[PDB]
């Protein structure tokens, strides 16, 4: 459906330009090269590749193309595994929140530069090791040899629902839900110390965190386990299938906004790029 | 490691709380190393040791609540530390010493307050302060009411990137001292996320 093509390739879009904004703005400002940050260019890079090679690959698995079995399954998991550090990486930030807000002392000492690195590449280690799962022979595999490329059709639902859901959705979402709530408890209590309305400010700040992501990425995965768990039900139409997915994708765009435009010094750098680049035309 | 700047009068026991702790002082709270230097008075050796470091986390200040007069240079000294060039982003764990001495002196009565102080005359104890089980009424609000002579000092200049935490100190100094130095940075990072 032309629908379907230009929505995910408009979201491509955003998703370059948005990540792209916030990865140049740690480029130029001084204040923004700091280890915490490694967690948000981490994240902000794996979103680009989300939409440079993700989306343009999921896009192609819509079509049910001919190709090779094996073709079909490694394109589908190349899509898995982006989308995989996409998440992996978004919950790397929480847990280095969880570090700054349990332990504020130490946070120094253990959050190095160097063990920052190790974190990320764990991330993206994960994500090869889950996502290219299916490669090893937990799979369901036009002239002869080939078939139509369709990503339910080469990839297993018990592999996307015992395996991939639990693993890369649903553990991720109880653990960011856990650890920010517990980051609110702490800003409540200091909040305590120094109105309510600053309280409820905060709440909400972090329920759209949260409320966000499980937004963006439970659509399709529920719906992938009532396709599983339902064998007999009429699956699921295509329109909502082409929906969820691009709902899944557009964690990608406002993954950008929540986390750095909720820093004011990536707000002010964001100014001075978009003024300074309409400065260099005008003179 | 932690870097802490201790600093108050001769005799308000700014010597004692460290060494109850054992002029450089390093000590040791759950696993999390702390260094404290002993730099005040404001009479000298504080100007050319305060422009050396700059990473302080904290600054422990120290003042005798015993002393009424010598609470007025305090107050100065104070005032000073909380507007000054080098310190104005740091923030004072404020200890308000010699308790005991106090509740002796207040409920002697030989000294009144009102004297040095007359606008504690109208001044009555806060309905949020919390006072222990058998401190006589009158006590309390001598001693809240000193707290809250500093405490006016850090709100005159509200900007909130620094705050001060006072404490009652008469047993566990390191743990207060601790506990406030985890707030300052944890409320630093709560800070950086906009969530204050
Ligand atoms: N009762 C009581 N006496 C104290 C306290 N702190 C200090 N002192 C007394 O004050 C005197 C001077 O204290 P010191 O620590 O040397 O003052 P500094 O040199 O200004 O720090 C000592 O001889 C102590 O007996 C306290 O918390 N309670
Ligand atoms: C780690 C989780 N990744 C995904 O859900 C991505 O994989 C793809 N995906 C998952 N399940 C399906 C499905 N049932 N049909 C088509 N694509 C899917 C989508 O493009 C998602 O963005
Ligand atoms: C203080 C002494 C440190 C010596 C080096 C420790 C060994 C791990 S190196 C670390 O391994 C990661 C793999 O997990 C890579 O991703 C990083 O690039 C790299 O930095
Ligand atoms: C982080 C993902 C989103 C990247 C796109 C940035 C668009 C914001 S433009 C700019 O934003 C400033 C704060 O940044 C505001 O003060 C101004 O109203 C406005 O001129």
């Amino acid at each position: 459906s032309s629908v379907y093509i230009t929505v995910e390739l408009a979201i491509a879009v955003l998703a370059i330009l948005g990540n792209v904004l916030v990865c140049w703005a740690v480029w130029l400002n001084s204040n923004l090269q700091n280890v915490t940050n490694y967690f948000v260019v981490s994240l902000a890079a794996a979103d680009i590749a989300v939409g440079v090679l993700a989306i343009p690959f999921a896009i192609t698995i819509s079509t049910g193309f001919c190709a090779a079995c094996h073709g079909c399954l490694f394109i589908a998991c190349f899509v898995l595994v982006l989308t995989q550090s996409s998440i992996f990486s978004l919950l790397a930030i929480a847990i280095d929140r969880y570090i700054a807000i349990r332990i504020p002392l130490r946070y120094n000492g253990l959050v190095t530069g160097t063990r920052a690195k190790g974190i990320i590449a764990i991330c993206w280690v994960l994500s090869f090791a889950i996502g290219l799962t299916p490669m090893l022979g937990w799979n369901n595999c036009c002239g002869e040899g080939q078939v139509a490329c369709l990503f339910e059709d080469v990839v297993p639902m018990n592999y996307m629902v015992y395996f991939n859901f639990f693993a890369c959705v649903l553990v991720p979402l109880l653990l960011m839900l856990g650890v920010y709530l517990r980051i609110f408890l702490a800003a409540r209590r200091q909040l305590k110390q120094m109105t309510l309305q600053k309280e409820v400010h905060a709440a909400k700040s972090l329920a759209i965190i949260v409320g966000l992501f499980a937004l963006c990425w439970l659509p399709l995965h529920i719906i992938n386990c009532f396709t599983f768990f339902c064998p007999d039900c009429s699956h699921a139409p295509l329109w909502l299938m082409y929906l969820a997915i691009v709902l899944s994708h557009t964690n990608s765009v406002v993954n950008p906004f929540i986390y750095a435009y909720r820093i004011r010094e990536f707000r002010q750098t964001f100014r001075k790029i978009i003024r300074s680049h309409v400065l260099e035309n005008l003179y | 490691t932690h870097r802490l700047l201790l600093l108050g009068a001769d005799n308000s026991g700014k010597s004692t709380i460290v060494k109850q702790m054992r002029f450089e002082t390093k000590f040791q709270v759950d696993k999390v190393n702390f260094h404290m230097f002993d730099v005040g008075g404001q009479r000298d050796e504080r100007r050319k040791w305060i422009q050396c470091f700059n990473d302080v986390t904290a600054i422990i200040f120290v003042v005798d609540s015993s002393d009424y007069n010598r609470l007025q240079e305090a107050l100065n000294d104070f005032k000073s530390i909380w507007n000054n060039r080098w310190l104005r982003t740091i923030s004072v764990i404020l200890f308000l010493n010699k308790q005991d001495l106090l509740a002796e002196k207040v409920l002697a009565g030989k000294s009144k307050i009102e004297d040095y102080f007359p606008e504690f005359a109208r001044y009555t104890t806060p309905e949020d302060a919390t006072p222990e089980p058998g401190e006589d009424p009158r006590v309390t609000r001598a001693k809240y009411f000193i707290r809250d002579e500093f405490l006016r000092i850090s709100t005159a200049s509200g900007d909130g990137r620094h705050y001060c935490y006072p404490h009652f100190t008469c047993t566990e100094n390191a743990r207060r001292i601790f506990n406030d130095c985890r707030d300052i940075i944890q409320r630093m990072h709560l800070r950086q996320y906009e969530l204050l």
